[PDB]
């Protein structure tokens, strides 16, 4: 719902979307809530929020430490959902996507997890370690609760995969910039198969990359490590952290217009 | 779609990032083809026989069972090159890597035994080997770390997470997700995403196959039960496999009970954990009420995998195999007893299996029973640990 | 008078106090009778096969000889239970002790490998085992000392003399001189008074017998030369024995050259010592100009026997076998090379034999030659030593 | 020669012989020479002198340490022969026997060794690790140089051995009191075979043992460890050492009369 409206609005302005990623609770619940508000006020079209997990086997050192810092603050999934409800109560239209690891979704029941997402106002869920091959129960539960299940389109994806990602995905299609962990042709075929708008992710850390993605045909770009890095080098300076995050996000978003 | 079933009942699967699926599909196809290739089988058999030392002996204890109606045999994987069963399947996986045209090997290790096995196989077969090991384990396994480097392997400490096995497992998958084109991930146990639980079982199956032939030759009948310790499940499934269709043969897996199941400091997820999804598979695991992955505690570093192979969880579910636990103290007593009465120093991991056999014997001394314990490895490596404790 | 010849040419004999002759005569008679007893041979064979793990593999190196016309095989005694060839003959001697009705075992050890072998055999066969070890060696071999005690053996430090092997050898004979009625002296090498050089050879002969059968099966011909390190001479004579009558097969023994023959700090009495009389035999030894017995120096603790088996001195004298030396540095290089290119960690003792094979290959790379090196033991025990040096 | 005269003289007095043993050079060349003179002046009928050897595998802790002390003084075989010449120059009739280990005899040639013994005045040589079975070259060289080769008659010696010991031995027959190392029927049979007079050794440390041996039919008794023990517990007291040795020897010899 919120994604469909956002992209419809952005399309009318001939601009791409800039979506930053952060770990909920990093470096703390209070500072994280302030970081998130700064991102939105700086120009973020949507958010990608990670729930701290013990074993983020799909993330590089930057996010690894983001998760570690959050755990140092005692951040738990229950507290993350409390944060999410608060964020939605403050910002009614911004699309909110969660970056999850399968066990946190499966833990108390898959259906129950997506039901909770729907009640706090979450818009999409990307389960990092669930490939299309194991996605059935997750995508089904997502749809039953009006949550967009995010699918990943790798750079070496074959036609078969493209069709599956286009048919099963919702909200937006995740376009991997490369293989590995966090730290043109596929775009056209996705549109041919009526796939959800594509958002390029992984390695996006500069304004020109945001402009390149949009010109390539993508609906926008996602940036994580670049954002988290600003947090990790300003821990002792809360204010400056927010100031630098704002300058960064404003620069990235400007590149999408 | 896959060529083989990725599941054992509800357990198993391929829970890895989308980017890693091509690597798993390629490996499964290479495995299926290799299994039908007489040339591959011949090369594997030659290495097992002339390099590793197979077949390993099946030793009848002549002192430890005195006064009881229990006849106990020990499958001697402690005599295999390397000192543990790990060597069997690394030779097979190394050949698979070469079959796919891979020149690099990625491996994870906790106690370091699989690390040493991976390094020796890579040195022999000309593969560039890099090993991930939790920083905490590297500190506690200096000898094994030096052996890996002596054999040309690159050992990489992992400081993330709890700095142990599970964290090394994560790093291995992170590395592979961006290097699978030229590197093969040599997983060390019968767990992880399909096809690993299947591949590791088939490459460890000779343990059970030999045991069956040897026990038939020596006793003229199958054992009443085969017993093996269960860390990740490779030595146990290797022993169990060929006996699964022999309904009369009991299959007993022994998880580490640590300081006692009731203390919470153990490594028995199959019987005392909760099913979850991690390390590419759906299986029972050590995890918090919230769903965060925890570590397995045991006096033996080798029984540290915080989850368990999916086939074991399946065999337990249908009642084909039974799983029990043995505490640090019970394993220590079994270790001392074998040393003094049979002159064999068992790995502390293997001592857990022996300890349960001893219990079966002692609890019902007049029960006639023929038992085989898989002695997964030698315990020269545990001499210091046993010494300090004592 | 004796049943068998106590001499090999001018070397050998029974130079022990008059009081010990009855013990030697009894042992010789028990040995001769056991050698003609099918039941004894069957028991010995059963232990070797089902307990120790015989036959051991004959491994073809596929990397270390690349670029040369040398084909190298390694007889894998490192895979025998215990980790060294020592296990073979202790099982035989333990059976002899029981045949004579003895209930106690006396043993001497330097590096501790024979001590461990004696302890494991005694634990298995129910013999009370007491081991004499020089105080200096006990300090440098804490691991082995603990393994002996874990297996029920009594370890006794010897502070007399230089507090090393030769001193332990003296204590063993002192003890036996007043306890031979109920205790058997399990000598650890092919030296000492007759019948030991003969008994140890016959109880280690399977090394060569297997090697011959294996090389004929694999290459269809006998090797050009078999190479083995020489401390006391047991692993070497075990490998040489079955080939002595095969004149085309070279027999090469490798003594430790230590820091260099010219430095005087070595352990090569056969080629650089002088014939003397000690430890019950006439043989070449490390001794001062006055006739006082000295110690053998080597980076490897196992090549510490200050003399050498009489049969080796004899084989050298008639030109049937050739003896050479290898320095600490040459052995260290061979150790590192095998680890990195074949994935096998050799004992530093065995590394001396490998080092000479490598020299034969490297000095004349285009010379076609089929060589077999007796890998007497594994080198996990030498990891720390190699580590500190490097 | 000297043994034959001694026993002939002792027989005429109906007394047994008392022969003490010491290690040459223990604790030093000077003190050893003084110890030896004290033994003779105290009543020693003959002497048993050991040449320090690195591996005395036939001796217990007492003699082991005697050898060690001597080595600490740098005592060598060459110096021992110098001591022996001096001792003989001072005492012309006392029988002098050496306790050797084979390698010291074989070292520079067996024949040469016995020739040196003859030139300094030694009367007998007992090679501790040379059984009758390996004795040929040693006994032959001994006889060629008028040196008595000492043979050992163990407590469990059979008739065959008794005959060999009686035929090959000279000077005196060594009668072992027991098996092990330093620390009636056989006697009669030895006399039947015309064996050299028997001297009992090993474990003899009290006057009554000396009297028991003589009454049993032996021509005398040898005492070593008991003598060496007096040396090892008076190192810091040279004078008292000699005083105690004298009292001991005088008591032992008195028991033989
Ligand atoms: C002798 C022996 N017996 C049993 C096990 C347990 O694993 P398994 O259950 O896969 O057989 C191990 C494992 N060792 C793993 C985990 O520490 C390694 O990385 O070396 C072992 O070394
Ligand atoms: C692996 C290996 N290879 C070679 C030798 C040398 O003896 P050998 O010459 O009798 O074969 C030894 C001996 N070791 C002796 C002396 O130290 C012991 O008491 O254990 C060994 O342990
Ligand atoms: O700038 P970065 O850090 O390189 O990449 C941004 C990652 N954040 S994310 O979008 O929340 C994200 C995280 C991990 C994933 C695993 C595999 C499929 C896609 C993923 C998406
Ligand atoms: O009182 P002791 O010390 O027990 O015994 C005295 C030994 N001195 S000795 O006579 O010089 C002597 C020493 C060692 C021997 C080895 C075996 C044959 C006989 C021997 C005689
Ligand atoms: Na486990
Ligand atoms: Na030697």
């Amino acid at each position: 719902e919120r994604y469909e409206n956002l992209f419809a609005q952005l399309n009318d302005r001939r601009e791409g979307a800039f979506v930053p990623f952060v770990t909920l609770g990093d470096p703390g619940i209070e500072q994280s809530l302030k970081i998130i508000d700064t991102l939105i006020d700086a120009g973020a079209d949507a958010l990608e929020l990670g729930v701290p997990f013990s074993d983020p086997l799909a993330d590089g050192p930057t996010i690894q430490n983001a998760n570690l810092r959050a755990f140092a603050a005692g951040v738990t999934p229950a507290q993350c959902f409390e944060m999410l409800a608060l964020i939605r109560e403050k910002h009614p239209t911004i699309p909110i996507g969660l970056l999850m690891y399968a066990n946190l979704v499966f833990n108390n029941g898959i259906d129950a997890f997506y039901a909770r997402c729907e009640q706090v106002g979450v818009d999409s869920v990307l389960v990092a370690d669930v490939p299309v091959e194991e996605s059935a129960p997750f995508r089904q539960a997502a749809l039953r609760h009006n949550i967009a299940p995010i699918f990943i389109c790798p750079p070496n994806a074959d036609d078969d995969l493209l069709r599956q990602v286009a048919s099963y995905g919702r909200g937006y299609t995740y376009l991997l910039s490369r293989s590995g962990v966090t730290g043109h042709h596929l775009i056209e075929k996705l549109k041919e198969y009526h796939a959800a708008p594509a958002l390029q992710g992984f390695g996006i850390s500069s304004p020109e990359q945001v402009s390149a993605a949009v010109r390539a045909g993508a609906a926008g770009a996602i940036s994580g490590s670049a954002i988290v890095k600003i947090i990790e080098k300003n821990l002792a300076s809360p204010k400056q952290m927010l100031a630098e995050l704002r300058s960064f996000v404003s620069a990235m978003k400007a590149a999408s217009r | 779609t896959t060529l083989l079933n990725p599941y054992f009942g509800e357990f198993g699967g391929m829970y890895v990032p989308q980017i890693l699926m091509p690597a798993l599909n390629q490996l499964e196809e290479a495995f299926v083809r290799a299994q039908k290739d007489p040339e591959f089988q011949a090369q594997f058999a030659d290495l097992l026989k002339n390099y590793a030392g197979r077949p390993t002996a099946l030793t009848k204890c002549q002192n430890i069972t005195a006064g009881t109606r229990t006849t106990l045999y020990l499958k001697r994987e402690d005599l295999l090159h390397g000192g543990a069963h790990k060597t069997n399947q690394v030779l097979g996986q190394a050949l698979l890597a070469k079959r796919m045209g891979k020149s690099e090997i990625i491996a994870e290790t906790g106690a370091g035994q699989h690390g040493v096995a991976s390094a020796l196989a890579s040195a022999l077969l000309g593969l560039k080997c890099r090993i991930y090991m939790g920083a905490k384990d590297v500190e506690r396994q200096s000898p094994n770390v030096f052996r890996m480097r002596l054999m040309g392997a690159e050992v990489i400490p992992v400081h993330s997470g709890s700095a142990t096995l599970k964290d090394a497992c994560n790093e291995a998958l992170r590395d592979w997700s961006g290097s699978y084109e030229t590197a093969h991930y040599m997983l060390g146990t019968a767990a992880g995403p399909h096809p690993y639980p299947t591949i590791v079982r088939e490459f460890q199956r000779m343990i059970g196959e030999e045991t069956k032939a040897q026990i038939l030759d020596k006793e003229g009948r199958l054992p009443d039960a085969v017993i093996a310790c269960v860390g990740g499940g490779s030595n146990a499934i290797g022993m169990f496999a060929d006996f699964i269709n022999d309904t009369s043969v009991g299959l007993i897996g022994v998880e580490p009970g640590g300081h006692g199941i009731e203390t919470g400091e153990h490594g028995a997820p199959l019987k005392h954990g909760r099913v979850g999804i991690y390390f590419g598979m759906k299986a029972p695991m050590m995890q918090t009420a919230d769903g965060q992955i925890e570590e397995s505690y045991s006096i033996s570093a080798g029984l540290d995998f915080p989850s368990v192979g999916p086939q074991h969880a399946y065999l337990n579910s249908i009642g084909r195999a039974d799983y029990v636990s043995i505490t640090d103290d019970e394993a220590l007593e079994a270790f001392k007893t074998l040393c003094r009465h049979e002159g064999i120093i068992p790995a502390l991991e293997s001592s857990h299996a022996l300890a349960h056999a001893l219990k079966m014997m002692r609890e019902q001394p007049e029960k006639e029973q023929l038992l085989v314990v898989n002695l997964s490895g030698r315990g020269d490596k545990d001499i210091f640990t046993v010494h300090d404790i004592l």
